RNA sequence: GUUAUCCGGAAUGAUUGGGCGUAAAGCGUCUGUAGGUGGCUUUUUAAGUCCGCCGUCAAAUCCCAGGGCUCAACCCUGGACAGGCGGUGGAAACUACCAAGCUGGAGUACGGUAGGGGCAGAGGGAAUUUCCGGUGGAGCGGUGAAAUGCGUAGAGAUCGGAAAGAACACCAACGGCGAAAGCACUCUGCUGGGCCGACACUGACACUGAGAGACGAAAGCUAGGGGAGCGAAUGGGAUUAGAUACCCCAGUAGUCCUAGCCGUAAACGAUGGAUACUAGGCGCUGUGCGUAUCGACCCGUGCAGUGUUGUAGCUAACGCGUUAAGUAUCCCGCCUGGGGAGUACGUUCGCAAGAAUGAAACUCAAAGGAAUUGACGGGGGCCCGCACAAGCGGUGGAGCAUGUGGUUUAAUUCGAUGCAAAGCGAAGAACCUUACCAGGGCUUGACAUGCCGCGAAUCCUCUUGAAAGAGAGGGGUGCCUUCGGGAACGCGGACACAGGUGGUGCAUGGCUGUCGUCAGCUCGUGCCGUAAGGUGUUGGGUUAAGUCCCGCAACGAGCGCAACCCUCGUGUUUAGUUGCCAACGUUGAGUUUGGAACCCUGAACAGACUGCCGGUGAUAAGCCGGAGGAAGGUGAGGAUGACGUCAAGUCAUCAUGCCCCUUAUGCCCUGGGCGACACACGUGCUACAAUGGCCGGGACAAAGGGUCGCGAUCCCGCGAGGGUGAGCUAACCCCAAAAACCCGUCCUCAGUUCGGAUUGCAGGCUGCAACUCGCCUGCAUGAAGCCGGAAUCGCUAGUAAUCGCCGGUCAGCAAUACGGCGGUGAAUU
């Protein structure tokens, strides 16, 4: 509704890079955001079958993809990388096919690195998962939303912010829960504050949760 | 901000903050350069004109801390423990009373010198 | 378990247990009978009271201890209790009775003081109105404006005189007096109360008080008088949508007097009277005293009377505060939910209008009081935005474009509609898009997965048909396996499902407008109040700004503001092509060698920070000027727009809850529709000219676009454009030769050598295809319109105004929509 501009969006000429850092001839520039798009829908949630399993439950932090001529570089930055790469050597190679069958026409030689994150209370992806994960399973709201403040502030941030919209614990009216420790300047570019955006499921609406975790100055 | 006065990094800053870092000195050196030399919270709390002072007195008795004061006309003794009836004016009287405190803790310490 | 019924909860009738300033509640104020209460001393009585005892208080319940039915219920012994009444023998302080007193209560006398206290009778001054006369002129009166009205049979105004009624300036005062109501020019007559002071005397003779008796602002009533002014009613004028109101001009009862009557009022300090006590600081009247009072005065001591940052205490709070709602005593009145009601009925009173006493049924679960936060205010104080003002241009008039209602239609698809709707979502609807209508068709079905059969899959297909489609024709069949079988794909079949721009964004996610770029919104600790909360975020100044300084129980901090980021304006360093090119050799075209100096270009760096000087200002902040500088006071201008307001907009972007449709609001195709009309409204464009039009010549720009593309040169066509076709994938090629402007000439203000709407005829171009629906060219026609009512909009500088160009969307709807670029260049504050 009447918040504040997107730290993610403002910061992008300086700190925080891009999610995607490539080059095109505007001839060719459509097809490379079409092949871009399908495999962050394919990555983010990556479930061939009606079934909620992979990638939601290890926590996917940033995907960055770099190209210049027939291969991407796709390096995906994960909490836990044991349940996208091995329980014996079956998990990465299903997911090396997977964006070969959909990305051709040239000779498109994918390779796939994996890296790890200092802790996953530090990135804004894993609290996007982490909180709306306990909407999934109906969990006391309020208790929810302080314990993800403190778990931050313990894995030594100087402030942060979280808040959601409507259809809480089941009611009627739409309503807002807004809980801050610390300071979170919004409006300065020397703030390198990072964003994310998750949706959920249930069975009585649909919630979105908002992540604000400052970093340095 | 007294160790970065007289330092090499004068030269490094910039000069919006030069100007505003001598200007919350000037205000820290006028008000400040009283209240500096202990640290510890006290046992007691001797004051002179109490009645101007009421803001003094009634934040060390719901505390539980004993008051003593140099009363005057102009003023009540209940809230006070132990009173001292005198002059709070006239400079003659204030230097009396107070001179003779000092040199009442001065006698349970070490050397008694003059005035 | 339900219902009924009493009690409890209800200290919500409270004797133990409550209240009456504002929540329900002191009767309007006095006098006073009965009744209640009553100072101090001694003696006495001892009635009350108290002690003990004797009777009675039936038994059985209840209670205590102890027994019997196996326990218990139940039954049972004795005791306790029966709180009471009477009698006898005592005690005697207190209350009461009797006797004799005392005095501080209360009362009286003596001598003085102040006062609108009251009644009666006189008399005084100003003014108003009216009557008469003089002078003199046409206006006067009145209102936010006007009109009714008074005027030349002459008012008003002015002067002289008369008549009459009422109230009586100043002094008047936060003043005084009175029981209340109430009462003020001066004087006289009769008369009441209060207070002080040396005292003299009685002696508690006191206080309160249902009923009762008396007094009662104004209005109103009866009879007789009076009547200047004011003024219910009433009559006109005006205002208004209407006003049988407010306002204007008149005006009766009444208001005034005598007598009688009615007895009510926010009859309010809304806190009944009387008495004794409890911290203080300023204002009246009497009296004593103060070197002889030498003085306006100084120090006490009484009455009555205000305010107080008024303390304790009391109070829900506001507030009261020794003239307390403080602490107590004596007695009387009153309340115990709101509406109905203070009405109905009855009694009493009255001439009447009505007054006094005072219900119920029914109905709601709430009324009410104080205070708090915020908002609102035709409340106030102080401040900021083109907000007004100052000023320029514009709209509404006109023709045309576009959007929206209404209307119409088979559909003229949907959504947005006060500002924050109205070229708005659609940056581009002839098919498509489209979702809507009509018609022709298919259904697990156009699209997804899974099972089975025939099969590779495809290409060219021929016929009918508007097409969607349907019937058959050949040509053709890769890659692996124990060939059984499969992947890719296709037709058909069965079933889950697939499918929805169907409803609900008052079920929602995401995102947005809006006040707002307004500048506020909060927290920690500590204090204030019982507390909800407040303080800090108030105040005095100051800025775009809780920006800053000072003051201040506030001290600090966080979000916002600012700054950090992006361009523009100066320079410097580095690097030079498709850039530039001073100096030097020139096919004059940087054109070539060559040169990097300058311009430009692209990354970095320096710089304004009120920082410096002076003045103003509270020796602060800040503001006003100046210096130095390309640039100053957030440099110009963007981006960035908090906690939140409107359950404002969007489930037709997407996603999602629920619901509904699912041989169907699902799907395919053809044609139509959305750019239909008697009208209305919004937003724009082109003109009414000649600071303009037209013809010819002619000087400079910035920023962007482009490979199913941008497209020069040349040829052809009047032109749009077409043929051929180079180069650029790009500061090397192209899209453009930018327009105002400027010189000369013509016209010379007549609807025109202004304006182009509209219309006919003939073409070009993009696409199956453009009649409805297109753009553009050529020829001709050539109106409305002469700057436009009420009302209303934007902008303070390089802005307004105006003149060209480019981009996105896109086959095409190229200067009129949106976005972007530069040229020229004000006005006023």
């Amino acid at each position: 509704m009447g918040q504040k501009i997107n730290p993610l969006g403002f910061r992008l000429g300086t700190t925080q890079s891009h999610y995607s850092l490539w080059f095109s001839q505007p001839k060719n520039y459509a097809e490379g955001l079409q092949e871009d798009q399908k495999i962050r829908d394919c990555i983010k949630n990556y479930v061939q079958k009606n079934t909620k399993t992979s990638s939601g439950v290890e926590g996917i932090a940033r995907i960055e993809i770099q190209k210049r001529i027939d291969l991407i570089q796709v390096i995906i930055h994960m909490g836990f990388p044991k349940l996208l790469i091995e329980n014996r050597p079956q998990g990465v190679e299903d997911l090396k096919i997977n964006v070969q069958k959909e990305l051709n026409c040239v000779n498109r030689k994918l390779n796939i690195a994996i890296t790890r994150i200092a802790k996953p209370y530090g990135d804004p992806n894993i609290l996007a998962e982490f909180i709306a994960g306990q909407l999934k399973s109906r969990v006391s709201f309020r208790k929810a939303m302080k314990k993800a403040i403190e778990l931050t502030e313990q894995a030594d941030t100087k402030g942060i912010q979280i808040q959601i919209a409507g259809r809480i614990d089941g009611k009627e009216i739409a309503r807002i829960e807004w809980i801050r420790e610390g300071r979170v300047p919004l409006q300065t570019i020397r703030a390198k504050i990072d964003y994310c955006a998750y949706t959920v499921r249930t069975i009585y609406g649909v919630l979105g949760i908002k992540i604000w975790i400052f970093m340095g100055e | 901000l007294r160790m970065e006065q007289t330092a090499g990094r004068l030269a490094r800053l910039p000069k919006r903050d030069a100007a505003v870092v001598k200007r919350q000195l000037s205000h820290l050196q006028t008000y400040l350069g009283g209240i500096k030399y202990m640290t510890g919270l006290p046992d007691i709390v001797i004051i002179v004109d109490q009645q101007e002072e009421y803001t003094a007195l009634r934040e060390c008795i719901t505390l539980g801390i004993p008051t003593i004061c140099l009363i005057d006309t102009n003023c009540n003794p209940d809230l006070a423990d132990i009173s001292i009836p005198a002059n709070d004016d006239a400079i003659a009287s204030i230097r009396l009373i107070l001179t003779k405190l000092v040199f009442a803790i001065c006698e349970g310490r070490s050397s008694y010198i003059r005035n």
